[PDB]
């Protein structure tokens, strides 16, 4: 059954199983082995090894590791362990089996053979961001990762989205809500059509409005919906986008805005309707709530 | 037209010789001379 | 004219060569394919940025047009048509010289009889009567969609600071004030 | 086996047929015309444009609508649009990929590898380790 | 306005396409079809499995899936399916 | 996405700052080729391409001409 390939490569390319919960990372990972072994024709064989490394992934996640081990035994074979995929799987094997931070340091000096460009771009900016995530917790926790990714960012990579990503939520966790703007405005820059930085530049407005002066609350929160207009111009069932339209507007209350909010009601009672699973259970308590 | 060719491929399945049967290359000459016309009859 | 039992090893030999030496040719072309220093790809990326945010990012950026410009200046300032063809030429004048292969079903005017029917030395045979070239002729143009189904696919700092210059006030794009009315203008 | 590809093969079939009986018909049209010294038609064409329009019906029932399974949930709940092909405006392609519960934005949205390192450490303490 | 999903779709109309004029062609050199007939009746079976592809593949609603689609589907790879044609109904008309 | 909702719908005052030419030039392109490389031989209108759809007049119509 082919599907199960969709929902994997989905997945996959969206990379959701770093924000699953520990009850459906375990049903994902019994559900991969079972197709894995079973439904093996029509796949490549990049998209074999693939779910293997997402595989090496889960399991290193999940509790136990020594098929970590064995998978990353039966994906050594090709391309050895130059690749950045495999250097990465490969540190947090070693920072995971033991416990031990060695791996950093034959990390480190690796980043510093990678100036010469032996390999590609992206391998030593997803070294370094690796190194970045491993010193974060080699010293546990401070505003210095910030920095360090500042450091890291601005000679070497502006155009990377990732990091300035992690920027702006770390600026929006408890830092300054100003910054975020301009962070979600390049993430902005860099990929044009992003239906979901819009709607993040546009809740840091509102929650940059709500301890503000009532002029620069009323042109913040004009701005917000100048940027959730856009959400709501990519794409129709976006949730949030609707969702934070109709807030703002309700909280406004002007006539045009009042069109604007039976507007949005009609289309956010189209997307509680059940076609959209456990989103409406979310766009539904918003609606009859106030 | 089905029954006879299906039971005349039926007939000729077997005698490798599949491969020589599909070659068609592999003959007697007297059926070759009388397709073109060669072999006649001259009354003097 | 009656044509005896030729077809075969003519047209089929043919149409199997040109299959193969088209595969032979998009796998040869996939292994042939037809900075160093951290800074030299660096200002590579840098030149990048200018450009997208020249065409990509110069267009929902309203309220940040304005402050990006100083950190811009300031941190700124045919062989393979040739060799199978010609091979698959010679292939065919060489092992197929001096037949007649068949005829083609539509009629072709008599300097197609120039054309293709060099093998044989006759005056009056027909224009639609063709040698084995033709087949070749053909097989060419048409076997876009026997390839299709069996699978197959397909100095510096000064001119960008220039542009910078140029970009100042050049296009402030109406986006993030027009999105109101053209969200209305749909979703009725 | 369903519907396309028994279509392929029995049209395979019949297309070879009926050349195999036009090739016979033909070739005693000339043979017999020269053995009388220079001197079945609807039912071959019947069985030919059927083999034509079981292979242009084989062609055709190749295409499934579209049904998708939720990334978030672990119960069926096939999400169809009902729809053959993929649209063209955003507007419904983001729409199809909203319905399913991913984001097709992805590392970006939830940057991997910090995230990764963070709830890799979590991870252990939790009930179910 | 629109995303770089056409690729697939369209991908898809050419393997119709190009599936649809080597059994045509083909069964006209089945046939002994002559030399004005063929291509008239290449015309006219070909644009017929244009309609019914836009009728039942495509939901009769031929935007929403390609832009301008009066110049995608009929125009549009034309003279790369005649000479497909040409090239199954001369290998039909030698057998 | 139940988090961002709850924690968006409810306050919080936390924080911690510290042509037609075309048309026209496409014909010149169209028909330059017509005019240089097709135009060689390759075209009809001359007398010897219709010669082989014309008849032969029927000389004799009503007589035999035996002979040795
Ligand atoms: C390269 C693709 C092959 C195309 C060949 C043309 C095929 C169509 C065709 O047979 O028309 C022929 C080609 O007679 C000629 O040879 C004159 C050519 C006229 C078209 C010239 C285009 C500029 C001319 O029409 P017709 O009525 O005067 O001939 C008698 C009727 N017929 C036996 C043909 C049924």
């Amino acid at each position: 059954k082919d599907l199960v390939r969709e929902k994997l490569l989905t997945i996959m390319n969206t990379k959701a199983y770093t924000q699953f919960n520990p009850e459906q990372l375990l049903q994902l990972e019994n559900e991969m082995k079972i197709y894995m072994k079973s439904g093996d024709s029509a796949l490549t064989e990049g998209n074999y090894f693939f779910l293997m490394e997402m595989l090496f992934y889960v399991l290193v996640y999940r509790n136990q590791d020594v098929d970590a081990q064995v998978v990353y035994n039966t994906l050594r074979d090709r391309l050895g362990e130059n690749s950045y995929k495999m250097v990465i799987m490969k540190a947090t094997l070693l920072q995971i089996n033991g416990n031990d931070k060695g791996a950093i340091e034959y990390l480190e000096n690796l980043l510093n053979d990678d100036l010469e460009y032996e390999t590609d771009f992206v391998t030593y900016v997803s070294i370094a961001k690796k190194l970045i995530a491993i010193k974060t917790t080699s010293k546990n926790l401070s505003q210095e990762s910030v920095l360090k990714e500042v450091v890291a960012l601005t000679d070497k990579f502006p155009l990377d989205a990732e990091l300035w990503w992690y920027a702006s939520e770390i600026y929006f966790e408890m830092g300054q809500f100003e910054k975020a703007c301009y962070c979600l405005e390049q993430v902005l820059c860099i990929t044009p059509f992003n239906y979901a930085c819009f709607g993040r530049l546009s809740e840091t407005l509102y929650y940059e409005a709500l301890r503000s002066k009532k002029q620069t609350k009323t042109e913040l929160l004009e701005k917000a919906l100048k940027n959730a207009l856009r959400s709501v111009e990519l794409s129709e069932l976006y949730l949030k986008g609707w969702a934070l339209v109709n807030i703002i507007s309700r909280e406004l209350g002007r006539n045009k805005q009042n069109d604007l909010i039976k507007l949005s009601a009609s289309k956010l009672k189209e997307i509680s309707a059940k076609s959209n699973n456990k989103d409406k259970i979310t766009a539904e308590l918003i609606l009859n709530k106030i | 037209r089905l029954t006879t060719n299906w039971n005349r491929l039926i007939n000729l399945l077997k005698e490798p010789g599949r491969v020589f049967t599909k070659l068609l290359a592999l003959k007697d000459t007297t059926v070759s001379d009388l397709k073109f016309g060669f072999a006649k009859i001259l009354i003097v | 004219l009656l044509d005896d039992q030729l077809k075969y090893w003519v047209l089929l030999p043919i149409s199997i060569v040109m299959v193969l030496t088209g595969v032979l040719k998009q796998y040869i072309m996939t292994l042939i394919t037809g900075a160093q220093p951290r800074v030299k790809l660096t200002e590579w990326q840098y030149l990048q940025w200018a450009q997208l945010l020249i065409g990509n990012g110069g267009n929902l950026s309203s309220d940040a047009f304005a402050a990006k410009k100083e950190f811009l200046v300031k941190d700124l300032t045919n062989m393979a048509s040739f060799i199978p063809q010609t091979i698959i030429m010679w292939w065919v004048n060489h092992f197929f010289a001096g037949f007649i292969l068949m005829q083609l079903p539509f009629p072709l005017t008599a300097k197609f009889k120039e054309m293709l029917q060099t093998g044989i030395i006759c005056q009056d045979l027909d224009v639609r009567w063709v040698s084995s070239i033709s087949w070749y002729f053909i097989s060419v143009l048409g076997l876009n969609p026997v390839y299709n189904l069996i699978g197959l696919n397909d100095q510096v700092d000064k001119a960008m600071h220039a542009m910078a210059n140029d970009l100042t006030i050049i296009q402030h794009e109406t986006c993030l004030d027009n999105v109101e009315q053209r969200v209305l203008k749909q979703y009725m | 086996s369903f519907v396309s590809k028994l279509l392929y093969t029995v049209s395979a079939l019949v297309l070879f047929h009926s050349g195999f009986s036009s090739y016979e018909f033909h070739h005693l049209l000339k043979l017999n015309s020269l053995n009388n010294a220079q001197g079945l038609p609807k039912d071959i064409m019947y069985e030919t444009y059927a083999g034509l329009i079981l292979f242009v019906l084989a062609v055709f029932t190749s295409f499934e609508k579209l049904q998708y399974l939720p990334i978030e949930s672990n119960d069926g709940k096939i999400i169809s649009q009902g729809n053959y092909l993929k649209e063209i405006a955003l507007n419904k392609a983001t729409n199809v990929d909203n319905l399913i519960g991913s984001n097709p934005n992805g590392e970006i949205i939830f940057t991997p590898s910090f995230v990764d390192v963070h709830m890799k450490r979590k991870i252990c303490r939790e009930w179910a380790s | 306005n629109a995303t770089a999903n056409v690729v697939d779709n369209k991908k898809r109309l050419l393997f119709v396409q190009d599936s649809s004029a080597l059994v045509l062609g083909l069964v006209a050199g089945f046939l002994q079809i002559e030399s004005v007939h063929g291509f008239i009746w290449f015309l006219i079976l070909y644009n017929l499995i244009n309609v019914i592809y836009i009728v039942w593949i495509c939901q009769l609603q031929p935007g929403k899936f390609y832009q301008s689609p009066l110049h995608d589907i009929f125009f549009e790879s034309f003279f790369r399916e005649i000479t497909g044609f040409v090239m199954a109904w001369t290998f039909g008309y030698a057998l | 996405e139940w988090a961002k909702h709850l924690l968006d719908t409810k306050y919080i005052e936390k924080y911690n700052i510290q042509m037609f030419m075309y048309i026209v030039f496409q014909g010149v392109l169209m028909y330059i080729g017509y005019r240089k490389l097709n135009s060689m031989g390759l075209i009809p209108n001359a007398k010897g391409d219709w010669l082989p759809w014309e008849r032969i007049a029927h000389y004799n119509n009503g007589l035999q001409w035996f002979s040795d």
